[PDB]
RNA sequence: AAGGCGGCCCCCUGGACGAAGACUGACGCUCAGGUGCGAAAGCGUGGGGAGCAAACAGGAUUAGAUACCCUGGUAGUCCACGCCGUAAACGAUGUCGACUUGGAGGUUGUGCCCUUGAGGCGUGGCUUCCGGAGCUAACGCGUUAAGUCGACCGCCUGGGGA
């Protein structure tokens, strides 16, 4: 219905939860699929393997644009960040660009206390 | 007296008002005692980072042996005038005279 | 000695993301080091250097 | 332990 | 503490020639220059506590050197305080 | 000096250290009362408000949860103006000076040298880890002493009460 040619993928990496989201270059959303509601919750849910269903999903929604040349932005220090890049080649998809756009403060903010367990 | 090095930039689209601001600035200081030892124009100049949602700044670099008389009026007409969008001042150790990296490559 | 405006020498200095390469890595003498990281602080400011990778 | 304290006050003793 | 030209002038204003320096009369002198330098200073600047130690410093040392001058010759002494303006 | 002190730039200002000499001539050391500084919490008056976060709100946990964990959240944290002057304010070593084998380094200078390289050779300031003699209850200290000595001051006298 739309023509755009040009994917970013904004993908999100927590210790809980991990999203996938496709976009354009000029902010425009495309489409997004997380991890919760892809059959894992809670511990399930932080398992590499909800990622490699997410990325596929969301993919899957996102070829009606006609989409081949995407870039990758990988954002936060949680886990799947492997089984979320191997799955847009799976997807059948050209991968081009991959960059780390995990937000350092530089110390802006206090952090908050510890947790002793 | 001290030995500073000005550097400031121009906003772009107001390009050639800069040899204007150059000689207006330099009868104030010359007038007082002020010496000068360096005057060298750049032209735009591409950004690190965008600054003012700009691209292409200009670059004018300066040194300036004077008093401290121009130290209080020309960083408050720079926070005065629109025109330039950074102002920075810095103290040296020497009357110097060389040219920049800037010119000896272009 | 050292200046901020030789940007050839601040481009062997620090890393694609604009990290500051410490002394233990490049070698150099501790005078420098607290001379060099000034230097960029100038540089950084004046727009000649990326602070990161992002932008 | 110096002489020079003890001009000042003495050992107390208990 | 000053420039060249204010503490090369004071120490021919009470030396005997230029080489007259070390003696305890220009001692006195370059700190009373000094404190009289400080005194709008610390007004504007009553939290700096830091700077204080070193005013204090200059205080304590300048009274060390009177007590010296005064205990050998008087005469010189009468001379220095009201010259400079001491003993309040 | 210590508690401490960290984007950059300007202004004001403090001490520290080195080189070459010139110059005053013990002008010094030390300190009971006195005097000032002195982490954070908290207190007074008036601002300020993101984030974090006593009390507290709510949900899990549980025998109960008051704590832990999580979602929020006021005082406070911020600034001005004061007051409060206590800390595991610790190098758990008061200050100053004189000497007594040495290494691995760091930091900061200076003097000379086929400058024959940012090097060779010396030589002061600051600082950490080893370690001989010596000391020590042991641990360890060991040219920055807790080695051998001097000058002066503070402080302790079984534990608990306190
Ligand atoms: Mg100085
Ligand atoms: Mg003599
Ligand atoms: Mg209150
Ligand atoms: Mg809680
Ligand atoms: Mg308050
Ligand atoms: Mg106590
Ligand atoms: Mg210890
Ligand atoms: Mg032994
Ligand atoms: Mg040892
Ligand atoms: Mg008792």
């Amino acid at each position: 219905r739309k023509q755009v040619s040009d994917g970013v993928a904004h993908i999100h990496a927590s210790f809980n939860n991990t999203i996938v989201t496709i976009t354009d270059r000029q902010g425009n959303a495309l489409g997004w699929a997380t991890a919760g509601g892809s059959g894992f919750r809670g511990s399930r849910k932080s398992t590499p393997f909800a990622a490699q269903v997410a990325a596929e999903r969301c993919a899957d929604a996102v070829k009606e644009y006609g989409i081949k040349n995407l870039e990758v932005m990988v954002k936060g220090p949680g886990p799947g960040r492997e089984s979320t890049i191997r799955a847009l080649n799976a997807a059948g998809f050209r991968i081009t660009n991959i960059t780390d756009v995990t937000p350092i403060p530089h110390n802006g903010c206090r952090p908050p206390k510890k947790r002793r367990v | 007296m001290r030995h500073y090095e000005i550097v400031f930039m121009v906003h772009p689209d107001q390009s050639e008002q800069v040899p204007g601001m150059i000689e207006r600035y330099t009868a104030a200081i010359t007038g007082a005692e002020g010496k000068i030892h360096r005057l060298e124009d750049w032209g735009r100049r591409q950004l690190a980072y965008p600054i003012n949602k700009l691209h292409k700044a200009h670059y004018v670099l300066m040194n300036v042996e004077a008093p401290q008389e121009v130290i209080d009026e020309l960083e408050t007409t720079f926070r005065f005038n629109d025109a330039v969008i950074r102002s920075m001042v810095m103290r040296t150790k020497h009357a110097v005279t060389e040219a920049s990296p800037m010119v000896k490559a272009k | 000695e050292i200046d901020y405006k030789d940007i050839a020498t601040l481009k062997n200095y620090i890393t694609e993301s604009g990290k500051i390469v410490p002394s233990r890595i490049t070698g150099t003498r501790a005078k420098y080091q607290r001379q060099l990281a000034r230097a960029i602080k100038r540089a950084r400011y004046l727009s000649l250097l990326p602070y990161t990778d992002r932008h | 332990a110096t002489v020079n304290q003890l001009v000042r006050k003495p050992r107390a003793r208990k | 503490s000053l420039s060249t030209e204010a503490t090369a002038k004071i120490v021919s204003e009470f030396g005997r020639d230029a080489n007259d320096t070390g003696s305890t009369e220009v001692q006195v002198a370059l700190l009373t220059a000094q404190i009289n330098h400080l005194q709008g200073h610390f007004a504007e600047h009553k939290k700096d506590h830091h700077s204080r130690r070193g005013l204090l410093r200059m205080v304590s040392q300048r009274r060390k050197l009177l007590d010296y001058l005064k205990r050998k010759d008087v005469a010189r002494y009468t001379q220095l305080i009201e010259r400079l303006g001491l003993r309040r």
